[PDB]
RNA sequence: UGAGUAGCGAAAGAGGGGUGAGAAUCCCCUCCACCGAAUGCCUAAGGUUUCCUGAGGAAGGCUCGUCCGCUCAGGGUUAGUCGGGACCUAAGCCGAGGCCGAAAGGCGUAGGCGAUGGACAACAGGUUGAUAUUCCUGUACCACCUCCUCACCAUUUGAGCAAUGGGGGGACGCAGGAGGAUAGGGUAAGCGCGGUAUUGGAUAUCCGCGUCCAAGCAGUUAGGCUGGGAAAUAGGCAAAUCCGUUUCCCAAAGGCUGAGCUGUGAUGGCGAGCGCGAAGUUCCUGAUUCCACACUGCCAAGAAAAGCCUCUAGCGAGGUGAGAGGUGCCCGUACCGCAAACCGACACAGGUAGGCGAGGAGAGAAUCCUAAGGUGAUCGAGAGAACUCUCGUUAAGGAACUCGGCAAAAUGACCCCGUAACUUCGGGAGAAGGGGUGCUCUGUUAGGGUGCAAGCCCGAGAGAGCCGCAGUGAAUAGGCCCAGGCGACUGUUUAGCAAAAACACAGGUCUCUGCGAAGCCGUAAGGCGAAGUAUAGGGGCUGACGCCUGCCCGGUG
RNA sequence: UCUACCCAUGUCCAGGGUGAAGUUCAGGUAACACUGAAUGGAGGCCCGAACCCACGCACGUUGAAAAGUGCGGGGAUGAGGU
């Protein structure tokens, strides 16, 4: 399991923004990943001491186009909140 | 008026599961004539 | 020890209760108990085979021990138990080595008194001893057929045999019902009568009393239906026009034996 | 077609502004009205995005709709401590070997699964539009780990560790009544803030509002439960210092538990009120809650296992204690949850387990009006005919209608007085049926509770007087009596026509069964009967209690 | 998953009456019976909310509802409801 394959993608939101000033950053990661490998990877492939990890993970939002009435893929986010004196992200 | 159905995902599970079918004999025959119609809810 | 209710509600108008100065304790002891619920006349497949039966007050076992094996140690006995698994009372008596026993408490037994069991043990109440050892005509109780599995024939409360004489291999010994019996002289009986003589003259008042013993109603044949019993059926209050009066499941049921003609115990039971 | 007819699904809105093409229906404001042991506040099963923001109004909405539980675009659920997992077990289920069976398979030992139970460490303030014991703030606690720190023991006459093995515990029922304490309430006194009015009067014992704070840490306690020591050891599969059982000796100490109360936790927060922020005490009342199944009584005699303590068997050269520094995973977490999101085909007068559930009068969670809080209920307005339905009064008579007093009317609360025939002596009995009930003074009545007092609260009585036709001035809480069949009684039944004289019943009787009981399910293994033993189980019949239960065995059994 | 029965384990029942059995006191007796108070708190006990049931009437009967609503009723510490 490479750390790289861990985090998928961020969300840029309003709450994302907010939280980006104090220190806690959203990530969309693996849906198998726990809170450990998410805190390691994030380390590593950042160099950024961490303080605390929550995860929270959404349901697959129901939508419908036309006359299909598929459904969403299953969403896993993630909140880190970085210690203090640490270095931020992109 | 209690009506004649109150759900319950755990006994609904228990009972109608793809556990209890495959752990008999005739769910087995259930799962297979079902399969052979193609029905896309294979089971509860 | 049998006291009555004064009539106070309807419920209690016949009435009777046994006081319990027999007892001498409250509190069991709790090595000795063990798990018991009740099955209510199930089946291991679920089916109900005993009519009449389920619902009581949950109830504890107490595991007694009616072989009596342990054999030279002095036994002192103090209490008197009730127990609701059946009719008669118990005694929690403790030996000299250490290990206590339950055992059924018999007619005349008070706190205090000494116990023995070897086959060599002085004959009084609460003793026990190889029926060999017996002599004629005195009362026993806790008698077994195989020895070593334990008094089976005579436990119930205020339930006494007589010894009739020793002939050879058996002994001869009157049951109760009075059916003498030929026995194996190498069987372990316990010596007296049953403590708790009085349960008969229990009057039970209420039908929520036997309910609370766990005596399901039972509904007479005749007030069925004719699918559901031979009796049923019939405009208003019909006489059984069925010859003989039948069983649930259609055997005659008033004066005819039934044990199977051919089995062996018939050669010993015929002594009569 | 019926036909622009029935229906538009219990209910108070009124008005002024706003938006808008369009407004009874959407938004804001002011009154008014409804619930208030709920129509309130949390939370299950369950629903699965319906929750929030911004847009739209074809369809859904029994009308309209600019509106939303509809459509479209975005957004939203953060846990070492809450619930469930890596902890335990009940019923029941599965089941290696096995037992049985034409085949499939049935049964079941070892063993495992299985909460609705047991054990188990975080709480009170803040915060946005959606989350909050999860996010932030201050204080904590729990399990485990050591790059580290100090205090100590011995590194075999071994310090330390402790078992998937014993033993103790966990460990249990129902009812009743004391006591102790606390939620909670009263605003009684005091305190702080604001106000003194225009309708006749009120700087006055005048009006409105508020009047507190954990978990943890250290003490203390109402209390409850406990006797303690010494020697021995036919037992607890092996051990024994543990447990148990004996014998000798002292008799209150010591021990375990303990709601709560004290300080700190609080130099902080909250706090009436215009980002700041006053006072923040005492008194009175007081539990459906806790001490606590603690005590008493009763019989119907009231789970298991692991967490935990302890005993050795055993391991043992490095460990113990405390600091300091760290680690702590998975799933649920949005929203409705007495409702328009659940179950009833519906935005349906139905049903939906739990916790909290105030004030005035009161015995009360009843009754009526109200608090926090929520709601004005999805078709309207205007005529005020019949007829139908739900209600209120009716002169005189009063059950004359009627199959039948069906329905309706009448009594109703509390305190005094008297209560019959019969009776199984309990009952019958709230029998019947009479009297009083308001308000003021004599009174901060005797007297009682509370407290050192001050004060607060409870209030038997009488004696004077004052009112109205009417004093439990409303709401709501027995109609009664005499006889008789049937059934002793409480209870149960034809969900969805029939709740009864039918069923049951305790009691009685007959009969079967000596225990691999009989009887019953199954073919059989297996069971129930029963870890029960003729004072017990099965079956037939009758049905409290009192007096009794006659003759016939020719026939059928 | 409705319903009948049963097993395991939890949970609910505002408030007020009656007053049993025993027990203490006093008398009573040689002693025992017994008599009167006090205490006591039992009942498939009584009245009555929640809860459950469904006896009477009316309405409804192409209903709000494929069995209900309104006003009265019965049980309400038990064979209880859930």
């Amino acid at each position: 399991k490479d750390p790289r394959d861990v985090l998928k993608r961020p969300v840029i939101t309003e709450r994302s923004a907010d939280l980006m000033t104090e220190k806690k950053y959203t990530f969309e990661v693996d849906v198998r990943a726990n809170k450990t490998e998410v805190k390691d990877a994030v380390e590593s492939i950042f160099g950024v001491k961490v303080d605390k990890v929550n995860i929270m993970n959404y349901k697959g939002k129901s939508k419908r186009v036309g006359r299909y009435t598929g459904m969403t893929s299953r969403r896993r986010k993630a909140i880190v909140k970085l210690t203090a004196d640490s270095k931020e992200i992109e | 008026m209690k009506r004649t159905f109150q759900p319950n995902n755990r006994k609904r599970s228990k009972v109608h599961g793809f556990r209890s079918r495959m752990s008999s004999k005739n769910g087995r025959l259930v799962l297979a004539r079902r399969r052979r119609k193609g029905r896309k809810v294979l089971s509860a | 020890a049998i006291k009555k209710y004064k009539p106070t509600s309807n419920g209690r108008r016949g009435m009777t209760t046994s006081d319990f100065a027999e007892i001498t304790t409250d509190k069991p002891e709790k090595s000795l108990l063990a798990p018991l619920h009740k099955k209510g006349g199930r089946n291991n497949q679920g089916k109900l085979t005993v009519r009449h039966q389920g619902g009581g007050h949950k109830r504890q076992y107490r595991v007694i021990d009616f072989k009596r094996d342990k054999d030279g140690i002095p036994g002192r006995v103090a209490t008197v138990e009730y127990d609701p698994n059946r009719s008669a009372n118990i005694a929690l008596i403790n030996y000299a080595d250490g290990e206590k026993r339950y055992i059924l408490a018999p007619k005349g037994i008070q706190v205090g008194t000494e116990i023995m069991s070897g086959p060599e043990a002085d004959i009084k109440v609460g003793n026990a001893l190889p029926l060999i050892n017996i002599p004629v005509g005195t009362v026993v109780h806790n008698i077994e057929l195989k020895p070593g599995k334990g008094g089976q024939l005579v436990r119930s409360a205020g339930t006494s045999a007589q010894v009739l004489g020793k002939e050879g291999k058996y002994v001869l010994v009157r049951l109760n019902s009075g059916e003498v019996r030929m026995i194996l002289s190498a069987c372990r009986a316990s010596i007296g009568q049953v403590g708790n003589e009085q349960h008969e003259l229990i009057n039970i008042g209420k039908a929520g009393r036997s309910r609370w013993k766990g005596i399901r109603p039972t509904v007479r044949g005749s007030v069925m239906n004719p699918n559901d019993h031979p009796h049923g059926g019939g405009e208003g209050r019909a006489p059984i026009g069925r010859k003989s009066p039948m069983s649930p499941w259609g055997k005659p049921t008033l004066g005819f034996k039934t044990r199977k003609k051919k089995n062996k115990s018939d050669k010993f039971i015929v002594r009569r």
